[PDB]
């Protein structure tokens, strides 16, 4: 089959990769294994991704750098053993300009990203450590606009699968986002980790009851709420994109759910079996 | 006397830098927001010229600390400072000292007031572009020695940062400047009004394109500026939320809060040195002294 | 030396500084508008008020255009209503102040001993300028300095560019009597730069969302202008004039500009740019030049 | 017949009513007051009026004060008798509303002008001395726009002739604008007044030639060399003025032609006969 074949949500914090990790930490990290291991045996030609933690304000910009690589020290977890991560991404850039040009046909403007030092956010690293250890994937990225519309981020998502199609290609999509965002304003130990909110863990468990079900265009009714009221990491404008891009189709199967620092975090899929 | 001998409004849309064609940034202008420029040029000399500082404290909005608030006691920070989201115009080799004795006096006056703090003294984390933009507008020589402090706010899910934490991260810089003899210049760099164009004109600097991004917000940003140039500092406290609930002010990151909490809330008037658009966003720069 | 001009400036006119400040002798009321180049304004005044304390204000203005000649206003207390004849709505201004005639006539005296064909206006019935009031209220809003108002000499028929040769004349016959009669003046020369504007007024006048540079190239040629007064010395700008002018129509056309730096010697020193904005388009700088 | 019947074209310096008059001066003041009887004659509804001195750059300004009134000094020729000026001047504001109100309909600026203290120019109150010493005519006047273009005042001027029209009025047109404009930038006496420079003269009669042969086209076709090398009062655009209002149709009729203080001038009129 061509065009998008599947798709998985998974959360992008770095604690998934701890040395000494909350039990929470270690399944949800477990579970992105797994994930990963599917993902490559469908063995897509390219994989479109978004990350909330490359966001943007101004247009919609696409990462061009064949082959980024390195090592980044994480701004927030620099003092922790899982705050130096090492990563080497290789992008299918040519793929990428045929998205982008889709994109800009429908109005919107894409902005191609090709610079030496080009700040590589650690959602992208820890979803390549867990998802393709051996880097066998082949990404194509576009940020996360917070400034305008969700549903323009639902566009780029339609754009993408569309290039998809016109380039004959079996493609994946791959979100990194949060749910609720209620961060623990503590240094706290990898034992006392929990939802940080009160509302925040029946909120996230009513949305995963939905994706469960198939009831994803029922999730995008409430998403607005879910925002204000759970603080959805990006106001979950990551599933507006996956929704757009035609990957949360049947239903989801979620593999694991439980906090990270206060916030909520899954790892889903859809149509993504063992076999 | 005070330690703090000034505090200023300080704002780094990297536009700034760009149209300056400085050594250490690699894209190339024609120039563009002048008179902006030229406003940092009077507050560059005022404080080389008379201020003399022994160290740049700098808040700025990107460093985001999602625990607590951060301080970078980093000896030497150095590096390349790419704005991701204008990489066309900000990709800056920075290389300054950093005062780690103030900096580490921060972090334990803050921890000692109540708040979650935490030191940084990793060379590998990159400074982030706004306190690299703030402090090259601030002194493009790099020759006096600086403090960086982090925003705290949530990357996830941005909101109106604590008004009340910054006033206490004030105290804590004031208490820290105090105990540790320093003869200290205060960056708060946070722009005004916040709404910004969707669309970047084909020419970046093209100055037909740069104006306000609708009427009220400008009159807003004049509201406070008015603010600033005539009454005391202590009505700003409720006026800086009101001016954020109505512009989406870059000020709702705290930093103009925390400066003026340093200071002790002077009754004085803030001298505007400059304000003008960029993107369409409000941009003050002020300088605040102490009373007398 | 220590000459008798203590300063010349740079003092734009357009009625919508004025309009915007709500001044008591102005009929019309505004919301606001044009801050930043009001506040410059209110700079000027410190400087003029504070630290030149003048004895007279000479101003040249481009609109009394008179069409045989130089004319000196030598009538002892002009009073009268100026209404703006375009902007009607932002400028009905009740005028009263006194004139420096012993000035007056040295200045009348000297440039027509100079060659140049003068007039003195004795006729308290004549109705003084807009563009004069404007520039003087700008400048000095008490009235309580003497004034020396100067006329521009062009076609009032078919506008041409002022024989700048003709206002050096001016601006020699202008020092000679400042000092001829021992007065420390302060020089007003009151022309905009570049001058396209827009065709159409927005519905609010004072929508600053509307108020940005007529385009990038009337903008560039202003800041090339200013940026040599800022650096350079002044007589480099007798070559510069001419070319912003072909490239802008700019209001400098009018000669009030070289009138004043002809007056002061043409320094080597560098103007202080206490402002640039624009005005429904055109660029407005208000600038200070300080003797060597 | 209603709309514009009848068109006329005369300077508007002070000079004209000077007490000891060049020569070229009172001529063409006397050819003034000709015109004067002649447009009385015709008992006109309303006069449209533009004149070169009440010029603008912003949109198309209407006078909408019914009666201005007083007494004008000229900032330019008040050493001289003619230099006072008094004036009464009664507008015909409802028609004006109405000329506006077509001249907004089609996508321009009408900006109605109504304000105590306003300015009077001196072409205006001098044309009201000479052509209507007792204040009998009711005008209505737009101002002369020097920014936009020529052919925006000749919009102008067609819409208030539609104007006219619909409001059935029997309307007449006159325009107050020098012809070339190479003052004399010296304090002379009357009896040295010439046309101020070379070529200026020579371009007046080429146009009037053509004027009283009918040819206005030809004359606006060459309006702008006119306004280049003969500095013609705001690039004669008056003309475009009256011609967009239909008012310089057949024959012009010329009065009288001369310097006043360098420049040129002309009184002309059309379809204004006895
Ligand atoms: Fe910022
Ligand atoms: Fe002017």
């Amino acid at each position: 089959r061509t065009g998008i074949v599947a798709g998985a949500l998974l959360p992008g914090m770095p604690h998934l990769l701890a040395e000494h990790p909350a039990p929470s930490w270690s399944a949800l990290a477990g579970a992105a294994r797994d994930v990963g291991a599917r993902l490559r045996r469908l063995e897509p030609d390219v994989v479109l991704l978004l990350s909330t933690q490359w966001f943007t304000v101004l247009g919609h910009q696409f990462q061009c750098d064949p082959n980024p690589r390195g090592e980044h020290v994480d701004e927030n977890w620099y003092a922790y053993d899982y705050g130096l991560l090492d990563y080497d991404l290789r992008f299918d850039v040519d793929f990428t300009e045929r998205w982008a040009d889709r994109v800009q046909a429908g109005g919107m403007q894409a902005r191609r990203t090709r610079y030496d030092g080009f700040p590589i956010d650690t959602g992208t690293i820890v979803t390549s450590a867990l998802l393709d250890p051996d880097r066998r994937l082949r990404w194509a990225q576009v940020s996360c606009n917070l400034y305008a519309d969700a549903d323009t981020l639902a566009d780029v998502g339609r754009a993408g699968a569309a290039a998809a199609r016109d380039a004959g290609l079996r493609a994946a999509v791959v979100v990194v986002t949060g749910m609720s965002s209620g961060l623990i304003q503590q240094w706290i130990e990898p034992g006392q980790d929990r939802i940080g909110e009160p509302g925040h863990d029946q909120w996230n468990t009513r949305v995963l009851d939905l994706l469960t079900a198939g009831k994803v265009d029922e999730v995008l009714a409430v998403r607005e709420d879910f925002a204000r009221q759970a603080q959805a990491d990006s106001q979950f404008r990551a599933l507006a994109f996956a929704a757009g891009a035609e990957a949360t189709t049947g239903p989801a199967h979620l593999h694991a759910y439980g906090p990270i620092w206060g916030t909520g975090a899954a790892v889903l899929s859809w149509n993504l079996p063992d076999h | 006397r005070p330690g703090i001998v000034a505090g200023c409004l300080s704002p780094h849309p990297p536009h700034l830098i760009y149209g300056e064609n400085p050594p250490q940034n690699e894209p190339r202008s024609t120039g563009g927001w002048e008179t902006l420029r030229w406003a940092y040029e009077r507050l560059r000399a005022r404080i080389r010229d008379v201020h003399k500082p022994d160290v740049l404290i700098v808040h700025a909005p990107h460093w985001i600390t999602m625990v607590g608030h951060h301080v970078n006691c980093v000896p030497n920070p150095r590096g390349l400072s790419v704005e991701p989201i204008f990489p066309h115009l900000f990709r800056y080799r920075y290389d300054f000292r950093t005062d780690v004795e103030l900096g580490e006096a921060i972090a334990e006056e803050a921890s000692g007031l109540g708040l979650v703090t935490r030191t940084l003294r990793d060379p590998r984390v990159r400074v982030d572009y706004a306190t690299i933009g703030a402090l090259h507008l601030a002194n493009p020589a790099w020759d006096i020695p600086v403090v960086s402090l982090s925003a705290n706010n949530n990357p996830y899910f941005y909101s109106d940062a604590s008004l009340t934490e910054m006033e206490v991260l004030g105290e804590a810089t004031r208490l820290a400047v105090e105990a540790t003899g320093r003869r200290a210049v205060l960056l708060a760099s946070n722009s005004l009004s916040h709404l910004h164009w969707h669309e970047e004109p084909e020419l970046p600097e093209d100055m037909e394109r740069e104006h306000p991004y609708n009427n009220h917000q400008y009159r807003w940003d004049m509201k406070l500026l008015e603010a600033i140039r005539r009454g005391p500092t202590a009505p700003l406290r409720d006026l800086i939320p009101e001016h954020i609930e109505a512009t989406a002010s870059e000020t709702k990151a705290g930093s103009l809060t925390w400066m003026l909490a340093a200071m002790g809330w002077p009754k004085v008037a803030g001298d505007v040195l400059g304000y003008g658009t960029i993107i369409g966003t409000g941009n003050a720069i002020v300088e605040w002294l102490p009373e007398g």
